[PDB]
RNA sequence: GCUCAACGGAUAAAAGGUACUCCGGGGAUAACAGGCUGAUACCGCCCAAGAGUUCAUAUCGACGGCGGUGUUUGGCACCUC
RNA sequence: CCUCCUAAAGAGUAACGGAGGAGCACGAAGGUUGGCUAAUCCUGGUCGGACAUCAGGAGGUUAGUGCAAUGGCAUAAGCCA
RNA sequence: GGUUCUCCCCGAAAGCUAUUUAGGUAGCGCCUCGUGAAUUCAUCUCCGGGGGUAGAGCACUGUUUCGGCAAGGGGGUCACUUACCAACCCGAUGCAAACUGCGAAUACCGGAGAAUGUUAUCACGGGAGACACACGGCGGGUGCUAACGUCCGUCGUGAAGAGGGAAACAACCCAGACCGCCAGCUAAGGUCCCAAAGUCAUGGUUAAGUGGGAAACGAUGUGGGAAGGCCCAGAC
RNA sequence: UGCCUGGCGGCCGUAGCGCGGUGGUCCCACCUGACCCCAUGCCGAACUCAGAAGUGAAACGCCGUAGCGCCGAUGGUAGUGUGGGGUCUCCCCAUGCGAGAGUAGGGAACUGCCAGGCAU
């Protein structure tokens, strides 16, 4: 489960998740999973996609994950009022932008490296697209 | 342990901007360190505030090797 | 310079506090009020910041 | 040979450059050499195809602007997000 | 620091100071063999008065160039000279020097001489 | 010469109980019910590693995903003091 | 009471929002004149080691500032007489 | 809690600061009346300014992945070595309210000029009210980018605003009611009937009463477009 | 008038760094000597004084050179003031403003006052 080593600080501010997306590119590999759509990626379900693809091309090939989840998000318990100052961290997220090549890999059949991101794409909450490397 | 305190706003900043006509000893610009550096008819105050030497207008200028803000006093 | 026709077409109702300022700033009253004003840069200025809520007539 | 169809931009921006895309078309330049760049528009759908060879990238493409020739060379591309589209292609004088 | 740079920075805060006076000054440079003084109008672009070693007139009535007694020839020199121009008041740039040997005997003589400093 | 620190400092000088209670008021403000919300809850689905001798989907189903209801635990304090 | 963010590129701007600090110190740690320039890494060197002091090179203020933070600071505001 | 005749002009606030203060009060802000004073003030144009926000970026502060190179830590040695871990440095890739070697749009300050505006401006003096705000838009904090939630900023409307539209519906859209008319034109929104106005014209799409509630996901539903594989040496 | 050098400025990396070459009559530098003026929390390293046997090695100046820094379009993209709109956590249209990064390319500074050496 991926999670920052250390933070400056604790907890940050909600903020806005607008914009396009920076590192549009299979970039490491020959194919990626490239996000259609606008959300957070938990490290849970970065994890469970990564697993679902790993298991499909049987520990072959090279995977990379150009996503990383730095954000920390809070949450206040149930019967707790509102106030009396800002809720626990208790997950971490990763902003995605339409765009964000999420998973690369290379060193597979591009039939394989389909169906492995076909399995893990059901894991995401996000709308998702197969990218293939290309020459500039 | 728990936060909830802040200071009050010290009310920094530019005073008088490029053009504006200031009689000598007008406050130019509050400020914590030496942002804006004093330049011709421009004295340094001790809490490093720029004000006028001399009657005039304010003038922003960059000058020097490490490329400084200094604002300056032109005669009118 | 030349002479040219202002005429208010929407109502001021809602407007931004600067363009209410725009329209004192042409003379206009109430919608439908034409009125004729010398063609300078600072007429056409003012005219431009209310376009969407002015006819003009050369 | 790759022979790309262009005519020269009567516009210029945001607004001019986004109106191309929905018409299905795409902004363009060449530059390069003591000759001033020329500011072009494409066909989305011929160009793409031909994007889609490796040669494109290599080979030198000739452009057809209103009759004359131009020998050039893909410099750079400015795809879309995540369709398979072209937002936009640099040319360099070869 | 290598010893000419470290004489500019030294000599970098009296030239600010100097520069923000508006004043006339009186710049003096040091070599082994030779000293130097020029009179540099405010601006600092344009000299009104010099005087050294280095020129034959001065050199020729002296022992060594490079001594108290070839300072006090130059001290003498810019003070005549720039007297002859109506410069009399002016400031001492020591230039990165220490106000001290053949320094103070060039502005021992300028001052002698009638220069007000 | 005051941690007059409740720091524009009511006095030099001050803690509690009331279910024995009382008055003026408030739905400006809690408890019941309504309302908004739906995190939680309950119900359903998507993916399918795996269980099922063999075989994912007879019956189940991990890692994760999307909803529906207003229905529990809650949030809010809009209605009635 | 002080510092930063929230604060929407002048000022100001709320919450039982996010982070910290003050209630002192100093007759020099003040004034001026004159001078000086860190951190960190690599190489070599009695005891001596990952790290003490010494020498050279790289580095260029990332050091330092009595103390929180921010803005400053080489003409140093840093360090010495 | 209540506060009694009429007409006319103007017209708030629900904010800041302090308060044994918090549903009270005081100063300031905003209203009104009077006196005085400048082209005083506003819009726009041109001219003179400072930004560190949006965006971006990754040298700095942190954080992050892949590759390359590697001081150092952990296990065998009886200094040498290892399928481990690995800061710095180099190349590649991201992330930031409390990062910045970049950096807008706006906004704000100042100068000049015209037009317009019943002085709208400033000062002094008389009289106040008000310091429970609400929703909507934009930018945020908090909360679950939950709440007709809560807390700031900024604009609009309601408050204190009738008329037309959104079935009904303070706060949305259009629009600001001095009085009379059985005239006319328009706005939002509309034109088959209830119900004023097109069963209007022209060209397409849909067959679900979709229109007239809802997602991941699923499917030879159907319209348009560009390409491609195989095929009379006989494809499906 | 030209070439070279020193001083003092303008400007503040198109101006800096690196690499290669090059200069000593003059200037500059290293250099020689040190009792003394003056100096070292020790040291003539530095500061300083008295000089001229040596050398341009270092430094410094000049010339060359795109390895790095630096400057940098055009076009597109991001954002955003105003008006409008949607499927309104986010976008789109009209209009105005319009980055940052990257790309082509530029680039081995430019300039004033005075003084000295040399040459015509
Ligand atoms: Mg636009
Ligand atoms: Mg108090
Ligand atoms: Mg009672
Ligand atoms: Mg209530
Ligand atoms: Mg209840
Ligand atoms: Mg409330
Ligand atoms: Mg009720
Ligand atoms: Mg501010
Ligand atoms: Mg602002
Ligand atoms: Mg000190
Ligand atoms: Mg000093
Ligand atoms: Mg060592
Ligand atoms: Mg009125
Ligand atoms: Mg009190
Ligand atoms: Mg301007
Ligand atoms: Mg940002
Ligand atoms: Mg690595
Ligand atoms: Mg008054
Ligand atoms: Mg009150
Ligand atoms: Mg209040
Ligand atoms: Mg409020
Ligand atoms: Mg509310
Ligand atoms: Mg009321
Ligand atoms: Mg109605
Ligand atoms: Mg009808
Ligand atoms: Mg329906
Ligand atoms: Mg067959
Ligand atoms: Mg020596
Ligand atoms: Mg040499
Ligand atoms: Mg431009
Ligand atoms: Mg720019
Ligand atoms: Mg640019
Ligand atoms: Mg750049
Ligand atoms: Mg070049
Ligand atoms: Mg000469």
């Amino acid at each position: 489960m991926l999670q920052p080593k250390r933070t400056k600080f604790r907890k940050m501010h909600k903020g806005r998740n607008r914009g396009l997306a920076q590192g549009t590119d299979v970039s490491f590999g020959s194919f990626g999973l490239k996000a259609v759509g606008r959300g957070r990626l938990t490290a849970r379900q970065i994890e469970a996609a990564r697993r679902a693809m790993t298991r499909a091309v049987k520990r072959q090939g090279k995977i990379w994950i150009r996503v990383f989840p730095d954000k920390p998000i809070t949450e206040k318990p149930l019967a707790v009022r509102m106030g009396k100052g800002k809720g626990n961290v208790e997950y971490w997220v990763a902003l995605i932008q339409p765009g964000k090549v999420l998973y690369e890999m290379d060193g597979v059949p591009e039939e394989l490296a389909r169906e492995a991101f076909k399995l893990a794409a059901a894991k995401l909450p996000i709308k998702t697209t197969f990218v293939t490397k290309t020459v500039m | 342990t728990r936060n909830g305190r802040d200071s009050e706003a010290k009310r920094l900043g530019v005073k008088r901007f490029g053009g504006e006509s200031v009689l000598a000893g007008s406050i130019i610009v509050r400020q914590r360190g030496t942002k804006f550096h004093a330049g011709a008819n421009v004295g340094c105050g001790r809490d490093h505030t720029l004000f006028a030497k001399a009657d005039g207008k304010v003038k922003f200028e960059v000058k020097g090797p490490k490329n400084r803000k200094f604002i300056s006093i032109e005669a009118e | 310079a030349k002479t040219i026709k202002i005429t208010q077409t929407r109502s001021a109702i809602g407007r931004l506090p600067k363009h209410k300022a725009t329209l004192l700033g042409l003379g206009l009253r109430r919608i439908g009020h034409t009125v004729e004003r010398e063609d300078t840069p600072a007429i056409r200025g003012m005219i431009n910041a209310v376009s969407f809520m002015v006819k003009v007539e050369e | 040979m790759f022979t790309i169809n262009a005519e020269v931009r009567k516009e210029q921006g945001k607004g001019a450059s986004r109106r191309l895309r929905a018409a299905n078309k795409f902004p363009a330049i060449i530059y390069g050499g003591k000759e001033a760049p020329l500011a072009i528009e494409l066909d989305h759908d011929k160009v793409m195809n031909m994007q889609a060879k490796a040669e494109f990238y290599s080979e030198v493409l000739t452009i057809v602007v209103d009759g004359k020739e131009i020998k050039v060379k893909a410099q750079d591309v400015q795809r879309h997000p995540y369709k398979p589209k072209l937002q936009h292609i640099d040319f360099v004088r070869a | 620091m290598d010893k000419k740079s470290a004489r500019i920075r030294r000599a970098t805060r009296a030239r600010r100071k100097l520069q923000e006076l508006g004043a006339t000054r009186l710049v003096v440079h040091r070599t082994p063999r030779h000293i130097y003084a020029q009179v540099i109008a405010p601006n600092g672009s344009e000299v009104l008065v010099a005087a050294s070693t280095v020129e034959k007139a001065i050199a020729e009535q002296l022992k060594y160039t490079g001594n108290k007694d070839a300072a006090a020839a130059v001290g003498k020199a810019v003070a005549e000279r720039a007297l002859e121009k109506g410069i009399k008041d002016v400031s001492f740039d020591r230039s990165g020097f220490q106000y001290h040997g053949r320094v103070q005997a060039l502005a021992d003589a300028a001052r002698e001489a009638g220069l007000q400093f």
